[PDB]
């Protein structure tokens, strides 16, 4: 994956 | 006055999730960049695969272009950026120094400065012809969401989830502006208005705003979409009507006309979370891009 495709946080 | 966006082509290809999608400068292509650690240049006006640009040992979360659309920028999971030489797809330098993701990145106008910004909560700024890194912003307390050079490369604007926005001053690397607002959600999107004098942020309770930094004044905000969860990138559209254009978490396309803050058109047709957008340097053309369980882009065009 790549973290633009996560959901946002830390 | 309205669009009226049409869908022109749907580009399949990508094997994850898509990430991102730039319009070169110079108009004939876009680049996307992908979860599935790939870079594809497509024809921008026919949708013709061009080639597939690889090298990143894991997912990218952002691409971008030089300002003669010769080069590729590529921030990746894998802790590092790429420049890319596009005709030739080489990978010309590999930008070292981060120590968690790399989420975002941009070439400033003259195109011999990188910034980039990253999980690990700072903004680099990066040689272009050493790959060497000039400077390590503290920039802030969680994962930097956005880095955007104004119109003459000479400030920065970064944002975070930590709820900051902030203007640094590229030569010295001084924080010259914090946008504070109450509640504080996390920033998910920042750049500058065409003439430098606005920014436009992004916040994950479903918010766009376009905001005088100067002056800390809020002139509009548009609303009426999802964005709760992904860091969603947002274009000022010029090419024909001045419109706001942002993915949303619904998986539709949304365009707001800038000035009166009205909803002037949703693109339908995508399967997931369209989690960018780009508007041509010209043409009244939309490039978009979705989620896992799309994985498409989508080219539409407009007569206005």
């Amino acid at each position: 994956g790549a973290a633009k495709c996560r959901v946002f946080s830390p | 006055v309205k669009p009226n966006y049409a869908l022109k082509f749907t580009l399949a290809g990508h094997t994850k999730a898509v990430s991102s999608v730039k319009f070169s400068p110079n108009g004939e292509w876009l680049a996307s960049s992908s979860a599935d650690k790939l870079i594809k240049i497509w024809g921008a006006y026919d949708g013709k695969f061009e080639k597939t640009i690889s090298g990143h040992k894991l997912g990218i979360s952002d691409v971008a272009w030089s300002s003669d659309s010769n080069l590729l920028v590529s921030a990746s999971d894998d802790k590092t950026l790429k420049i890319w030489d596009v005709s030739s797809g080489k990978c010309l330098k590999t930008l070292k120094g981060h120590s968690n993701y790399v989420f975002c990145c941009n070439f400033n106008p003259q195109s011999n400065l990188i910034v980039s910004g990253s999980f690990d909560e700072s903004v680099r700024i990066w040689d272009v012809k050493t790959g060497k890194c000039l400077k390590t912003l503290p920039a802030h307390s969680d994962p930097v969401s956005a880095v955007h050079f104004n119109r003459d490369g000479s400030l920065i604007v970064s944002s975070s989830y930590d709820g900051l926005c902030r203007i640094w001053d590229t030569a010295s690397g001084q924080c010259l502006k914090t946008l504070i607002d109450d509640d504080n959600p996390p920033v998910s999107f920042v750049k500058f208005s065409p003439n430098g004098k606005y920014i436009l942020a992004a916040t994950l309770d479903n918010t766009l705003k376009l905001w005088d930094y100067s002056k800390g004044k809020c002139l509009k905000t548009y609303t009426g979409h999802k964005n709760e969860k992904y860091c969603i990138f947002a274009n000022f559209s010029v090419t024909g009507g001045k419109w706001i254009v942002s993915g949303s978490e619904d998986n539709l396309v949304y365009i707001w006309n800038l000035q009166t803050k009205e909803i002037v058109q949703k693109l339908q047709g995508h399967t997931d979370v369209v989690i960018s957008t780009a508007c041509h340097p010209t043409e009244n053309i939309i490039a978009s891009a979705a989620l896992e369980n799309d994985k498409t882009i989508k080219l539409w065009k407009s007569d206005c």
